């Protein structure tokens, strides 16, 4: 099934503070109002495209998921980000394990390290070998679908790993469902509150009276017109177009030459 | 074939030179260096020059403490002694050596040194 | 061009395209 | 390491003293882009990289920003917008031996140019025909990777040089590799000219209430300059007052 | 860092004879190879092999050696009462610290 993506997937975007300010910014981000995936786990592990980055949500009871497998082939080919949260134990390796021809938990290697009520929401992306993780854990009381709202995403980990991710993978433990949202750059005007903590943000090309709240840079526009872009058609197809001649130019007639 | 000086006796604290020949006509082609062998137990690298560009490689146990150099009109390789110690009495080997494989070839058959007080 | 009510009222707006014939993209010319 | 399979060095936690390695005469060519050598010993930078391997002595001038030829535009591409130094000198005596040295490779046949900073071990073979190669040897079908042959009696447009070339990352984030120089007491409520982590600046240092988030370390204004630094090393918070000052 | 070696080891003649020498990592590893010197007492010299494959020229064939990742051996098959003499094991190091590392020496006694 699809879903309605509201107004998650927000994160702050660099390591400076802010307060009580209106500060726009063009970063990945997820769309306002985009469509997920509607994965069920009842009597389902495929292949996604990465794409430009990747929105994770779950929602959890029983904690079925525990890990992330991340790569391009994932058959000990080459390098393949595997994550795994073991009870209190953390583990990230980038060993060339050779996975199970299909990988499930029960109920060449130069990277390891070693450190519904409930809503989960992570962000993953790569930025200049730079892997970027984030993440957040908040406790809700709604069962049906996504609760509407706002929520900051805070960092905890980056990780310089280097690997050009194209396919994924979760882990699902067979004898608590999620989401897969994608990734886009999008320009967004956040609010600093006093305490530094993002509490709005509007989506700039969403709509044209997001567009005048982008151009007035305020979060509320008085009675009036205004003017806030240029409309242009663009270009369909290119025709290039040059004399028809077959004649080889004589290059080598003065470029070899016995004596000049 | 490298012809070396005879084996000598000195008195501590002063200085001592030995002098190795090579009567090849492809002396700045491979490397030149030095080996010292001390009674009774095995050899240790001290140094090695390359006189095509005056490069000078020293072995960190034997920094200081000795200096070598070459000359590629002569073609020979000298080297001195700063102050003789009582200990520093061994067998002394002027060498050709080669790059990459890092080898030695052929030797010469040396000098002996002795110090006495 | 947004032509809008104050966000104090609605969120309704309407779009104006200035100075050109509109058949190349409840429309009043 | 070969030119087309160039390792690469991670620098970080420790205090680096480039100082000594300005001052030796043995390099040929050192040339930094974007940071001056002289000063390096004083700035204090998030992360180095270290890349090492070697190339021919005459073809030495290609490694840097925006140039075209064999190496940079096939085996090893430099970004635009490089910010690091490049350090390359003589290693005759060292990696070319006499009858030939095949211990190194550099490629020549790609269908397309190199994105910079990328390093690729393929090994298909080269398809310059229609006809499939089908993994064989022999028309239109040539192996990628050949050997240089350095030989100490070549000439000086011959001989092996030794390129190692260090980046710095210069964004804004918390500093782990910093010069050698000595941390100095703290005063407050005083004008005082500060240098936190290189960035330096004039000011009185004052007490705060503002509630960073734990990694959250550098505070600015509208005009883009500081208001507020964390002492590095003790976790505080102090706002930065400018100086009085008025026309008279 | 130099190269560990067994003191001594004895043999009969007309019977093969081998003799190993052990390293580490550092030296031995990331494929360097070893070559072998002699001792004649109170003699210059001489080579044994070099580059652990090859072999050059004035030196009987009754030598050969190879080696086993971290370790390296070479065999003589039919010993003589020339072989008295003392044998070195030299490899080369990771860092230009160690160009030229010697191991301590081996030695053989006939009958
Ligand atoms: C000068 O002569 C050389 C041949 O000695 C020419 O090089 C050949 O050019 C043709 C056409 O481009 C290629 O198919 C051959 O593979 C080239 N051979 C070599 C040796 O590279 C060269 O093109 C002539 N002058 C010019 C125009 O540069």
């Amino acid at each position: 099934a699809y879903t309605n993506s509201f107004t998650r997937g927000v994160y702050y975007p660099d390591k400076v503070f802010r307060s009580s300010v209106l500060h726009s910014t063009q970063d990945l981000f997820l769309p306002f109002f985009s469509n997920v995936t509607w994965f069920h786990a009842i009597h389902d592990n495929p292949v996604l495209p990465f794409n430009d980055g990747v929105y994770f949500a779950s929602t959890e009871k029983s904690n079925i998921i525990r890990g992330w497998i991340f790569g391009t082939t994932l058959d000990s080919k080459t390098q393949s980000l595997l994550i795994v949260n073991n009870a209190t134990n953390v583990v990230i390796k980038v060993c060339e394990f050779q996975f199970c021809n299909d990988p499930f938990l029960g109920v060449n290697c130069t990277f390891e390290y070693v450190s519904f009520k409930n809503l989960r929401e992570f962000v993953f992306k790569n930025i200049d070998g730079y892997f970027k993780i984030y993440s957040k854990h908040t406790p809700i009381n709604l069962v049906r679908d996504l609760p509407q709202g706002f929520s900051a995403l805070e960092p905890l980990v980056d990780l310089p790993i280097g690997i050009n991710i194209t396919r994924f993978q979760t882990l699902l433990a067979l004898h608590a469902a999620y989401y897969v949202g994608y990734l886009q750059p999008r320009t967004f005007l956040l609010k600093y509150n006093e305490n530094g903590t993002i509490t709005d943000a509007v989506d700039c090309a969403l709509d044209p009276l997001s567009e005048t709240k982008c151009t007035l840079k305020s979060f509320t526009v008085e009675k009036g017109i205004y003017q806030t872009s240029n409309f242009r058609v663009q270009p369909t197809e290119s025709i290039v177009r040059f004399p028809n001649i077959t004649n080889l130019c004589p290059f080598g007639e003065v470029f070899n030459a016995t004596r000049f | 074939q490298l012809v070396q000086s005879g084996a000598e006796v000195k008195k501590p604290g002063e200085s001592l030179t030995i002098s190795c020949k090579d009567s090849g006509n492809s002396f700045t082609i491979y490397w030149i260096g030095w080996v010292r062998q001390m009674p009774g137990k095995g050899l240790e690298w001290m140094g090695m020059i390359y006189p095509g560009d005056s490069g000078t490689r020293y072995s960190p146990s034997f920094e200081g403490q000795v200096t070598i150099s070459a000359d590629e009109s002569i073609n020979t390789a000298y080297l001195q002694w700063r102050s003789l110690k009582a200990s520093d009495t061994a067998m002394y080997y002027c060498v050709r050596g080669i790059a990459v494989d890092w080898y030695f070839d052929l030797w010469g058959r040396g000098t002996l040194v002795t110090v006495s007080s | 061009s947004v032509i809008t009510p104050g966000t104090n009222t609605s969120n309704q707006v309407a779009v104006l395209y200035q100075d050109v014939n509109c058949t190349e993209v409840n429309v009043f010319q | 390491a070969s030119v087309y399979a160039w390792n690469r060095k991670r620098i970080s936690n420790c205090v680096a003293d480039y100082s000594v390695l300005y001052n030796s005469a043995s390099f040929s060519t050192f040339k930094c882009y974007g940071v001056s050598p002289t000063k390096l010993n004083d700035l204090c930078f998030t992360n180095v990289y270290a890349d090492s391997f070697v190339i021919r002595g005459d073809e030495v001038r290609q490694i840097a920003p925006g140039q075209t030829g064999k190496i940079a535009d096939y085996n090893y591409k430099l970004p635009d917008d490089f910010t690091g130094c490049v350090i390359a000198w003589n290693s005759n005596n060292l990696d070319s031996k006499v009858g030939g040295n095949y211990n190194y490779l550099y490629r020549l046949f790609r269908k397309s140019n190199l994105k910079p900073f990328e390093r690729d071990i393929s090994t298909e073979i080269y398809q310059a025909g229609s006809t499939p190669c089908n993994g064989v040897e022999g028309f239109n079908c040539y192996f990628p990777l050949q050997s240089y042959g350095f030989q100490p009696t070549n000439g000086v447009g011959y001989q092996p040089y030794r390129v190692v070339v260090l980046s710095f990352e210069l964004l804004h984030a918390p500093a782990t590799v910093c010069g050698p120089k000595k941390s100095t007491n703290l005063v407050k409520n005083k004008c005082v000219n500060f240098n936190f982590n290189g960035l330096t600046g004039t000011g009185v240092l004052t007490e705060s209430n503002k509630k960073f988030l734990p990694f959250q370390q550098f505070g600015r204004d509208i005009a883009d300059t500081t208001d507020a630094v964390r002492d590095p090393q003790t976790l505080e918070i102090l706002d930065i007052t400018p100086c009085s000052f008025g026309g008279v | 860092s130099v190269l560990t070696q067994p003191p001594s080891v004895s043999g009969a003649p007309g019977q093969r004879v081998t003799i190993s020498c052990t390293g580490s990592s550092s030296n031995i590893g990331a494929g360097f190879d070893v070559h072998w010197y002699q001792q004649l007492p109170g003699t210059a010299p001489k080579l044994l092999i070099y580059g652990n494959n090859n072999r050059p020229s004035g030196v009987p064939d009754r030598f050969s050696g190879s080696k086993s990742a971290t370790s390296a051996s070479l065999a003589i098959t039919g010993l003589q009462a020339e072989d008295e003499a003392d044998y070195y094991c030299q490899s080369s190091d990771s860092s230009l610290s160690g160009l030229y590392v010697f191991g301590t020496g081996t030695n053989v006694i006939v009958l």
